[PDB]
């Protein structure tokens, strides 16, 4: 089995 | 080309959260087991397996930034959830906080690895279980940083 | 004399977020 | 709280220059913190009630550009060495802080948010110090209580052998005074 990355959380939320 | 510092993943039955410090991206063990994390080059082995205290660690992949370990030992601290949630914490031992507003267990889960910041938003712990009453978290229990340093050692 | 110049911005009022896919 | 930070480019050198001469800037403003040249020197300017504040010894006596073109300063204290503009449309200000705490947080040019612990009006120390190269740029920028209220602006570094330890800064009462 592999752990795989399904999203990603920014903590400042700095946009695009 | 934003960064994050928090990674929301997955095994075939779980899906929790891994934290990015010091160049290595943390979890837990009770999630991860010794699984390899993926990569577009193919997996990559754990760097840290520490069974004991339910830590394990990848090297940070790419799009990820890590955090700064906590130095200024305040006791109030923020959890952030999978769901991007932050919620308040007042630390107790050195692994125990509790919830200035308790709150139900459904509103935690997936959050397992997710991380413990101080006032200046460094990273003080990562999260591991929840300590609860019938329906609803009340406190936490967590992997301190200072257990990261000294696997890292 | 030359004015000074906004360049850049540092944005403290963002919380965290999910980066978009 | 958490206090988290990003940091956004929105200018290049040459229309940094151009801008400085014309005085005339259409580029919007978010944020509660600026980034800002000179044709010398960069540094950093924060709201905080509206006025938009950063260091004499940068600003000198300059008008910032604006959507109307130039903008002379409301507010002039050479020797607080602190200087005021009307806070850009579309800034944020932040509050002053009234829980009176000693634990202080330093926001940075490039985006960091570092511990600092007060050691009386005007002075406090770094947990762990770092180069002063590390703070250039960073003049102008607030300090921030545990609940991201303005306690200070970033004055001056207390160093030796270019490892800075401690920092000075001006402190919010100081604006309060200079207001009057
Ligand atoms: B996570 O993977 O998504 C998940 C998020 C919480 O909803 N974590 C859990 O379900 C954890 C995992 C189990 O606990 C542990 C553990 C706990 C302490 C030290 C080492 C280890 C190692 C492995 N697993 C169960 N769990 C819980 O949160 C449980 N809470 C609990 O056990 O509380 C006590 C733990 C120490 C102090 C209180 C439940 C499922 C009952 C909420
Ligand atoms: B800024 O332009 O980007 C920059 C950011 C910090 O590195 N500012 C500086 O480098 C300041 C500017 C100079 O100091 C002053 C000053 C200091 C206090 C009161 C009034 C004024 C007015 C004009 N210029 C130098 N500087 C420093 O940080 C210096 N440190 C220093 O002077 O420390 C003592 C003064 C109070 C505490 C000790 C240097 C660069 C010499 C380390
Ligand atoms: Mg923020
Ligand atoms: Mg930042
Ligand atoms: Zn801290
Ligand atoms: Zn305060």
């Amino acid at each position: 089995g592999s752990v795989v990355i399904v999203g990603r959380i920014v903590l400042s939320g700095k946009p695009a | 080309q934003v960064e994050g510092e928090v990674q929301i993943v997955s095994t075939a039955t779980q899906t929790f959260l891994a934290t990015c410090i010091n160049g290595v991206c943390w979890t837990v063990y009770h999630g991860a087991g010794t699984r390899t994390i993926a990569s577009p080059k193919g997996p990559v082995i754990q760097m840290y397996t520490n069974v004991d205290q339910d830590l394990v660690g990848w090297p940070a992949p790419q799009g990820s930034r890590s955090l700064t370990p906590c130095t200024c030992g305040s006791s109030d601290l923020y959890l952030v959830t999978r769901h991007a949630d932050v919620i308040p914490v007042r630390r107790r031992g050195d692994s125990r906080g509790s919830l200035l507003s308790p709150r139900p267990i459904s509103y935690l889960k997936g959050s397992s690895g997710g991380p413990l910041l101080c006032p200046a938003g460094h990273a003080v712990g990562l999260f591991r279980a929840a300590v609860c009453t019938r329906g609803v978290a009340k406190a936490v229990d967590f992997i301190p940083v200072e257990n990261l340093e000294t696997t890292m050692r």
